[PDB]
């Protein structure tokens, strides 16, 4: 009653994904937060990130939007 | 309700050079809401950011605008698909003309359809699908405000996903057949996540799911909203301490391999025991060419018991099973591998992700509400050698 027998299908993919499959996301409303360089800088979060590589980091969301490049900001 | 702020050079380089050191790539957004008089993106402002780019040799890859789709009302405006397309063109031209190696470009980033088709996507497809890399799309299952533990245990929550896809998929094989189609911000629950859900071990039940369906029905990448955070999605919290999900995702990333195979279950399929099936992970060094990696979803209320098919019935299997570490339950925000609490060692060195070989000939115990991996070694499955 709780066993439960599987089927798999092995002769060739359904698909291939990329190495990179699993992927992460930055908000991009976090580089409104003041200490967004520091955080960045975190050891502890390196060390997370790297876990997780080969993978993308995308920075964006709705403040994709309404953020503007300023090249004379400190 | 949102108005515009602005971004130094230094954020840039911060952002790159963590992407960087830990061996990531950078996907940038650019703002599509820039607009001229006569109704184009005006491309002014990211010429700059480009220009600071190139000159200091950084390899992004790039987005334009975010959810277009909602533009009318976060924005009070409209751009409709094939502007939107126009626009993506101008960008291309950018890329094409700086000094960037075969930047990439992403786009439109919509909103997932819901109960219509995706109209913008399919006019921005039409009209820009040739000038990018990967489509990108979103996707929550649920609102973060009134989302319950229930929801998240629920698997018409989950099948939900697969409408989803598929509603996206064919617009994408009415327009460009072909191109890579990528989840390009997604999670749990939209609204910055479900508190005191949205960071726990109940919420692994959607990301394994997902990302067990996105392998299966053909989407390419899938980019977890979010790696860090103020949402209650965040893999790591404001601590830097990871969450279940971080865990689970290190535990895909090592042994999850890109070929994507299937598995099912005999006979009736309550839609509780959900199983995915690929090829193991080849970068791992414990495993070999033909081993495969079996994940698994129990959503029922008591133990089921997997039995594998000839002839991987008495292969050597290793078990990840993950369960929630303690009084909290499901909601707990720590989870055990194999009975042991995961933690870093220190801040710089994550800790081993020992398997438990299980007994040859042995049906595979899935606790009730539980996940985990299963890899079958020396399996010589000749599509993943
Ligand atoms: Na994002
Ligand atoms: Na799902
Ligand atoms: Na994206
Ligand atoms: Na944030």
């Amino acid at each position: 009653q709780d066993v439960v027998d599987l089927d798999f299908f092995t002769q060739e993919p359904l698909h291939l994904v990329s190495p990179s499959f699993l992927s992460v996301t930055i908000d991009a409303n976090l580089a409104t937060d003041p200490r967004f360089l520091i955080l960045l800088g975190s050891p502890k979060l390196r060390t997370l990130a790297r876990g997780l590589s080969p993978a993308y980091l995308r920075f964006g969301g709705t403040k994709t939007d309404f953020l503007i490049f300023d090249p004379k900001k400190e | 309700k949102f108005k515009n702020s602005t971004y130094s050079r230094s954020s840039v380089d911060v952002l790159y050079t963590f992407a960087k050191c830990s061996g990531l790539d950078l996907i940038f957004g650019l703002n599509a809401l820039l607009r001229t008089s006569d109704g184009q993106w005006n491309s002014s402002n990211a010429q700059l950011l480009l220009d600071y780019c190139a000159s200091k040799g950084y390899n992004i890859d790039w987005e334009l605008g975010n959810e277009p789709n909602s533009f009318r009302k976060k924005a009070g405006i409209f751009i409709n698909g094939s502007q939107l397309g126009k626009d993506f063109i101008h960008l291309h031209k950018l890329l094409r003309k700086s000094t960037f190696k075969n930047a990439k470009l992403y786009g439109p980033d919509v909103g997932q359809p819901r109960g219509k088709t995706a109209k913008m996507l399919k006019s921005f497809l039409k009209a820009g699908g040739e000038v990018i890399d990967a489509v990108t799309w979103h996707h929550y299952y649920l609102n973060g405000r009134t989302a319950t533990l229930e929801d998240f245990l629920n698997p018409d929550v989950l099948d939900t996903f697969i409408s989803q896809v598929q509603k996206v998929l064919q617009v994408v094989e009415s327009t460009r057949p072909g191109k890579k189609v990528w989840l390009g911000e997604t999670s749990s629950a939209y609204g910055g996540g479900a508190p005191g859900l949205s960071d726990t071990f109940a919420a692994g039940f959607m990301w394994l799911d997902k990302l067990g369906l996105s392998a299966r029905m053909g989407i390419e990448v899938v980019m977890r909203q979010v790696f860090f955070g103020a949402g209650n999605y965040h893999l790591v919290d404001e601590n830097f301490d990871p969450l279940p999900d971080y865990w689970l995702s290190l535990l895909f990333k090592k042994l999850v391999g890109t070929k994507v195979l299937m598995a099912s279950v005999q006979g009736q399929d309550r839609r509780k025991l959900r199983v995915y099936l690929h090829c193991t992970n080849t970068d791992n060094p414990r495993y070999k060419e033909g081993d495969l990696t079996l994940y698994a979803i129990n959503l029922h209320n008591v133990t089921k018991y997997l039995r594998l098919p000839y002839p991987f019935s008495n292969k050597q299997v290793d078990q990840y099973l993950l369960r929630p570490h303690g009084p909290d339950g499901l909601l707990s925000k720590s989870v055990q591998l194999n009975g042991q609490t995961l933690k870093m060692v220190d801040d710089q060195t994550l800790p081993p992700l020992k398997p438990k070989p299980l007994r040859p000939g042995s049906s595979l115990g899935l606790p009730a509400f539980s996940y985990a991996f299963f890899v079958i070694r020396n399996a010589k499955v000749p599509a993943c050698i």
